[PDB]
């Protein structure tokens, strides 16, 4: 049957359930000697296709327990003033068997009221079915779990305690994740040497566990389709073996990739940044800085309490492409604590659209993915879109980053959340931003140094093959001022005419061999192997420094506009 | 070419060592015009000038405390300009022209420039 | 354009449909397919974040069309209607000094709507010459202008214009020239 090995992702949401519900079932006859009470009801909710169904018959199977699923339409689907009888049956029956599961998959279905609630009979399913849950008289140990896409869209009274009154969101599968998915999908259809399923996974960014099942019969069908249809053999069964001699290609992998459409792209993402210090040249006073600042208090929790001080639970890093978000990141995957990114774009559409509540709902989904490091990129964007040198006829504030102070203000409960904002502009910024308790530390980013922009450009051209002729500290050198991103549309540059030259190159030789045919075939291999010292002058050609000197200046004026005065330099205690 | 040239003019009456590559210096400076050049000799002058001065009259101050006390060597401390004050110097270097007045003249020079089209005139054959 | 764009209103470049293309920018790549391509006759007042990393990036620019451009573009508009060999082409394309090709397509309509028009009245009088004087015997001599002759094409240059001035001109090229790449690392070469 269906076990921890079928659940695929590794989301570590897995863990929990089992945590939670072992002793439970596990050991069902040890909360009878002991009072406790266990969880009477769980509601996994996440993007459709997840595996939630999945994940609670595997529990189900591994632990013993009775498992009962209770369709959402299944009972809509049946008529008023017997389905209420299906939903009673369902518990009754789920109570014989004691431990016992109940699923209810599509619970929004149920009991979808948000105190809108039209209709009447769904007011009678949702209130005998609350009856029903908070009926449970704790007996026996049957366990309620249901399925939902998001906790909100469920009636309110579902979520109250003894109802529902534990949730976890099983969320989208990330690339390790997304790779033991296709893992798991890919087992029975003899998968060829030449495809890894590692390019396809990093490559399966948007796709759920029903996304990658689909993406892997369709590259089975495009396999059978481009072979074993032209000798057109087929009797009522196909023979085993004619069917195993075909391998899926790496090809026909790539063509489903193509082909995929995932299922949800756009719901927000919580993954634990892959970005390491090595990507950063450099910054090691502000390296040294946000290690202080956010792994500090986990690692050492207990001498931080000690001498009875609470943390900073907030940063801003302002500079000119220097690698804010990629410090964010890379300080998120020191401390493997989940990184959620909110990029300007986001800001501006929450300020636009008048709908701030988006606010609630992201600090709440930072929340349950803790440890997490809350960053909000390029914070400043809402200032910059009233104006900036004029602006508005009002204040700095806004609705936003009200918003946003708001849930600050009422965050440090969780003690896990680490906000961390990004900005360019640093004078427009709210000052309400930078006061006690909110991102108080502000971490000055420069310009990369001759250090740092080596490891840049190294980071920049790790994958791109590049022929140890070309020297890059002397090109980091050359670059007096570039920041990351000029150093980066460099080397893009760089491969860009690489690219181009060994296309143009093999092209032509090709007509070559079409205009005059060779006696023997010779083929001497590319010959544009890796990029070369020339490809590198004529991008560096082309280089730019992307920030002026003046608005270094200005970020030179804001630091010291952060001075620690002048007169307390030699400060000595009387002695 | 133009940066090595004014450099070698400006340190021509200073005497300078031979281990110094100025065009490595000339190279460096990126956009420095040619007084931000002039100044940064100048700096690396009077840093060996100060150098010198120091240190022969320490040198002096002790010495002259016993009477012909150590020998009558005669010694130059800085007899040139070394590395070490042009590292000196370009600590303090700077960048007079900011590229946005480079980016004015620039713009001078393309209204000044002769419009378009006329490029592919020909009188016909 | 349609907020101001000398002074415009009192927030930024930032709008809401730019900032919609840009979140679906920013969440696209996915498809490996669709490929944005983006169009502005005034490029100062674009949003600059338009211009970002992993959004329309790549600037070219469409310069006005030069004089064998300018013969391609009026080949191209007369190609279905019927021009007479007499006419050259080359010479109309390098008299035109500094038309675009919208002005180019504007002198070819007025001469196809100038034979129009003189092929109209002659046929109606022509008409009216055998309705008023009935002819023994009936022979029709065909169409009195057939094809686009050098006639029609003269009258027709005669009102050609420049729709766009050398100011606009300088400023587009302003802005070419405001994406400068440097001017000291022309002569970059490795150390060897
Ligand atoms: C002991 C303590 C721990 C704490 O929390 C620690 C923590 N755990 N996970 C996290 S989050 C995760 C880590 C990486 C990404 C984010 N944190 C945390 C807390 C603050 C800042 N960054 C992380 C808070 C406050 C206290 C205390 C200090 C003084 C006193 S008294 C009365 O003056 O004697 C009483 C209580
Ligand atoms: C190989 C590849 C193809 C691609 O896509 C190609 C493509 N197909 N259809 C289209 S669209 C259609 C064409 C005409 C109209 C539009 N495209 C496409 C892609 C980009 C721009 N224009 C077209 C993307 C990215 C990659 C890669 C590059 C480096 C690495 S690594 C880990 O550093 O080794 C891994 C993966
Ligand atoms: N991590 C996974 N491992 C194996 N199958 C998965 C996984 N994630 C999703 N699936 C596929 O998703 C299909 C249906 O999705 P389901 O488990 O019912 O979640 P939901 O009810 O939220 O849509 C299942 O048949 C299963 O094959």
């Amino acid at each position: 049957e269906v076990g921890y090995d079928d659940i695929g992702g590794c989301r570590k949401q897995l863990a929990q359930i089992k945590e939670m519900v072992e002793l439970p079932l596990r050991h069902p006859a040890l909360f009878k000697a002991i009072g406790v009470k266990p969880p009477r009801g769980i509601l996994l909710y996440g993007p459709p296709g997840t595996g939630k169904t999945l994940i609670a018959r595997a529990v189900a199977n591994e632990t013993g327990a009775f498992f009962f699923l209770i369709n959402g339409p299944e009972i809509m689907s049946k008529l008023a003033g017997e389905s209420e009888s299906n939903l009673r049956k369902a518990f009754e029956e789920a109570e014989k068997n004691a431990p016992a599961i109940i699923f209810i998959d599509e619970l929004d279905a149920i009991a979808p009221k948000r105190e809108k609630t039209h209709g009447e009979v769904e007011r009678r399913i949702v209130s005998q079915l609350l009856t029903l849950m908070d009926g449970l008289k704790q007996r026996a140990h049957v366990i309620v779990m249901a399925a939902t896409n998001r906790p909100n869209s469920i009636d309110p009274a579902l979520r109250r305690f003894g109802r529902f009154d534990r949730e976890v969101d099983i969320g989208i599968p990330d690339a390790t994740g997304r790779l033991e998915i296709l893992q798991i999908h890919t087992k029975n259809m003899k998968l060829a040497d030449d495809v890894d399923l590692e390019q396809v996974a990093n490559e399966t960014h948007g796709h759920v566990g029903a996304d990658l099942a689909a993406l892997c019969s369709e590259a089975a069908l495009q396999a059978i389709r481009k072979k074993m249809d032209l000798i057109d053999l087929e009797d009522e069964t196909i023979d085993a073996e004619v069917m195993n001699s075909l391998a899926v290609t790496m090809d026909d992998f790539r063509w489903a990739l193509s082909q995929s459409n995932p299922s949800a792209l756009r719901e927000t993402v919580v993954e634990v940044p892959q970005v390491t210090w090595e990507d950063i040249g450099g910054l090691e006073d502000v390296k040294r800085e946000l290690q202080e600042l956010v792994q500090y208090p986990v690692e050492h929790p207990d001498k931080f309490l000690k001498f009875g001080m609470t943390p900073s639970k907030g940063v801003l890093f302002y500079g000119p492409g220097c690698g804010k978000t990629l410090l964010a990141k890379a300080i998120a995957n020191e401390c493997q604590a989940n990184f959620i990114s909110i990029k300007g774009p986001e800001l501006l559409t929450m300020w636009f659209g008048e709908s701030e509540a988006n606010v609630r709902e992201i600090f709440d989904k930072a929340r349950q993915a803790a440890p997490c490091v809350l960053f909000f990129d390029e914070l400043d964007s809402i200032a910059k879109a009233r104006g900036g040198n004029i602006g508005d006829g009002g204040g700095a504030a806004d609705r936003v980053i009200n918003q946003i102070l708001t849930e600050m203000d009422g965050m440090s409960t969780k003690k896990n959340v680490f906000i961390i904002g990004a900005t360019n502009r640093p004078d427009i910024i709210d000052p309400a931003i930078l006061r006690p308790g909110r991102l108080d530390q502000l971490i000055y980013i420069p310009l990369p140094d001759e250090k740092s922009r080596v490891a840049i450009l190294k980071a920049n051209l790790r994958k791109s093959p590049v022929a140890k002729d070309v020297d890059l500290e002397f090109l980091a050198k050359m670059t007096n001022g570039f920041s990351g991103a000029d150093l980066t549309e460099i080397c893009q540059r760089a491969c860009k005419l690489a690219i181009r030259e060994s296309i143009e190159s093999e092209i032509r030789r090709e007509r070559e061999r079409q205009t005059n045919p060779s006696a023997m075939e010779v083929e001497e291999d590319d010959p544009v192997p890796e990029i070369r010292r020339d490809h590198f002058e004529e991008a560096m050609r082309f280089a730019r420094r992307s920030v002026s000197d003046n608005d270094i200046r200005k970020y030179e004026m804001f630091a010291q506009t952060l001075q620690q005065s002048r007169g307390f330099g030699s400060f000595r205690f009387p002695s | 070419k133009s940066r090595v040239a004014i450099l070698k003019a400006n340190l021509r009456k200073s005497p300078v060592a031979k281990d110094v590559d100025l065009e490595f210096l000339a190279k460096m400076t990126n956009g420095f015009s040619g007084a931000d050049l002039t100044e940064i000799c100048q700096r690396a002058c009077k840093l060996a000038i100060r150098e010198s001065i120091e240190s022969e009259i320490r040198r002096e101050r002790e010495r002259q405390t016993n009477p012909s006390a150590m020998e009558v060597e005669e010694d130059d401390p800085v007899p040139e300009i070394r590395r070490d004050h042009f590292e000196e110097a370009m600590r303090f270097a700077r960048r007079s022209v900011s590229d946005n007045d480079i980016r004015k003249y620039e713009m001078f020079a393309q209204t000044l420039q002769q419009s378009r089209g006329f490029g592919s005139f020909r009188f016909p054959s | 354009k349609a907020r101001g764009g000398n002074i415009g209103d009192g927030g930024g470049a930032a709008d809401r449909v730019i900032n919609q293309i840009l979140t679906e920018m920013d969440g696209m790549s996915t498809k490996k397919n669709v490929f944005i391509i983006g169009a502005t006759n005034r490029p100062d007042i674009i949003d600059p974040a338009i211009l970002r990393p992993g959004r329309l990036d790549q600037l070219i620019y469409i310069p006005l069309p030069d004089e064998k451009s300018r013969v391609a573009i009026l080949k191209a508009n007369l190609r279905k209607s019927p021009v007479a060999k007499d006419v050259d082409l080359e010479f109309l394309a390098k008299m035109t000094n500094g038309f675009s090709g919208a002005d180019l397509t504007e002198i070819c309509q007025r001469a196809c709507k100038l034979a129009i028009r003189e092929s109209i009245e002659s046929e109606i009088r022509r008409e009216r010459q055998t309705q008023t004087n009935p002819s023994a015997m009936e022979v029709e001599e065909d169409d009195p202008v057939p094809e686009i002759r050098r006639d029609h094409f003269e009258e027709a240059m005669r009102f050609a214009r420049r729709s766009v001035s050398d100011n606009d001109i300088r400023k587009y090229e302003m802005f070419a020239q405001t994406l400068q790449q440097s001017r000291g690392f022309g002569s970059f070469r490795f150390p060897s």
